[PDB]
């Protein structure tokens, strides 16, 4: 099933560059985490805003260099 | 196991929904194919996990100026180039150049080929 | 790296139809994208990246709301569906993903449209509803080799969008293919050094610039620095571009420096009438160059 096994790893993926962008403010790992928050499916909708909340969350605290 | 995995990919097509990761039991899903391709089958393909025969797109035809003014010929109507499975293009010959009775001016279009006819000077 | 000093008045606010509202996003889009990869944020003031977010999500939803039913786009609602607006507009958004939240059903909707209504059977994209403003077009304006720099634009807006429309859009590698066909069988025919320079960037991203179609790429090029034809030079800056990310692609960096050394000495900060390629491809690939950097 390796649809579904790519289906997953864009959420893990996304789930670790999310929690890198939380731990380091930074544009780099804003950019990383956005786009594989993107690439995630249609299927994870209501996790894709959880995400999506998290970085505008980030960004509303600010980011350093 | 009683559902479905993906749908078939066809060449020169694609399906006209979003691809689910995984599909559900019954369900039908609708085909297209590309511009001018013809499609021979049933659009709609049923889902057990084996999916129903999915259909073919008939590829069409292309008639460029390269192969018509190397054999000294122009349209009839002078030009779609493009034409589609079946559908008859009527060639004639160029100034000077008379026909050879290689082949009937008005050739079918089956698939991907198409007969050119040719016109030869005095 | 040019100096972002320059570069405050590409900041601005997207306002228009379904074109206009794309010209108001592209300086703002690739300012954010042209300071993010070079890592001029600091001394230019990144207070204002955030806010300059926000401009982008203006036009991203605003932009949607010219999304017609066959995910394609047009000035209005009731137009009939441009090809190349819709190329543009997957383009840019593309590079949106790396900044603000986009739906990927919206892009791989608008891809999955170009690739079965407006390719024909041998891999050429066709225009059959041109934009209004034949300014925001850049270079393909000319209509001499129309299809073969139309396929190439339609194809970069592809391979752009491939990261985001590949797990939805199955049919993406053959039309890619057929549009690389196209242009490998009538590049070396080619006249136009601006087709030659976005030709060459599509087939670089394919990895079919190889041989004689590559030399004809890299003998296009006047003192060896620019892609140029007699026109309006805001198509040279353009084509320079396509040049410079084809270079990048081909990893030739012995060829690099004298291009943007020259394109760095137009001093060509964006902004003018119908600048919007222009600007886009130059930041575009002065990014790209600072990013892969030798």
């Amino acid at each position: 099933t390796d649809a579904t096994i790519k289906k997953e790893q864009k959420l893990i993926q996304a789930q670790n560059l999310v929690r890198e962008f939380e731990k380091t403010h930074t544009v780099s790992a804003h950019r990383k985490a956005q786009k594989a928050v993107n690439l995630v499916s249609f299927e994870y909708k209501v996790k894709k805003m959880v995400l999506q909340e998290r970085i505008d969350n980030v960004l509303k605290q600010g980011l350093v260099r | 196991a009683e559902k479905c995995g993906p749908p078939p990919p066809i060449d020169n097509g694609d399906i006209t929904s979003f691809l689910l990761s995984v599909y559900a039991p019954g369900s039908s899903v609708e085909y297209q194919c590309q511009n001018l391709y013809q499609l021979e089958g049933n659009n709609q393909i049923t889902c057990n996990g084996q999916w129903s025969e999915p259909p073919k797109c008939l590829d069409p035809c292309v008639i460029s100026q390269e192969i018509m003014e190397k054999y000294n010929i122009k349209l009839k109507w002078t030009q779609k180039l493009y034409s589609r499975t079946g559908d008859i293009v009527e060639f004639v010959c160029k100034s000077g150049y008379h026909p050879t009775k290689s082949h009937s001016f008005r050739a079918m279009c089956q698939n991907g080929k198409l007969v050119y006819p040719s016109c030869e000077e005095k | 790296s040019t100096d972002a000093e320059r570069l405050k008045h590409l900041i601005v606010t997207p306002s228009g139809a379904g074109e206009q509202n794309m010209i108001g996003m592209t300086p703002t889009v690739i300012a954010v994208h042209y300071l993010d990869e070079t890592e001029q944020w600091e001394k230019f003031g990144l207070e204002k990246r955030q806010g300059a977010l926000e401009l982008i999500k203006k036009g991203y939803t605003q932009q949607l709301a010219f999304r017609q039913p066959s995910s394609a786009f047009a000035a209005f609602v009731k137009r009939a569906p441009s090809t190349w607006l819709t190329a543009y507009v997957v383009k840019v958004f593309s590079l949106a993903v790396n900044l603000i939240a986009i739906d990927s059903q919206v892009l791989c909707g608008a891809v999955k449209w170009l690739i079965l209504e407006k390719q024909k059977p041998d891999g050429v994209f066709q225009e059959d509803a041109p934009v209004i403003h034949q300014e925001m077009i850049g270079g393909l304006r000319n209509n001499n080799e129309k299809d073969m720099a139309l396929t190439a634009f339609v194809l970069i807006s592809l391979q752009e969008a491939k990261d985001i429309c590949e797990e939805q859009v199955n049919s993406l590698p053959g039309s890619i293919t057929k549009a690389g066909d196209f242009l490998e069988a009538n590049y070396m025919n080619l006249q136009r050094s601006y087709t030659v320079a976005i030709a060459g960037y599509a087939l670089a991203q394919m990895g079919r610039l190889k041989g004689p179609l590559l030399n004809k790429f890299l003998t296009t090029a006047k003192d060896k620095n620019r892609w140029e034809d007699p026109g309006k030079q805001l198509y040279n800056v353009e084509a320079t571009s396509y040049a410079l990310l084809a270079l990048l692609q081909l990893k030739d960096f012995d060829f690099v420096p004298p291009v943007v050394r020259w394109l760095n000495e137009q001093r060509y900060y964006g902004g003018g009438y119908g600048s919007t390629q222009a600007t886009f491809m130059v930041f575009q690939a002065l990014a790209q160059y600072q990013k892969d950097a030798p």
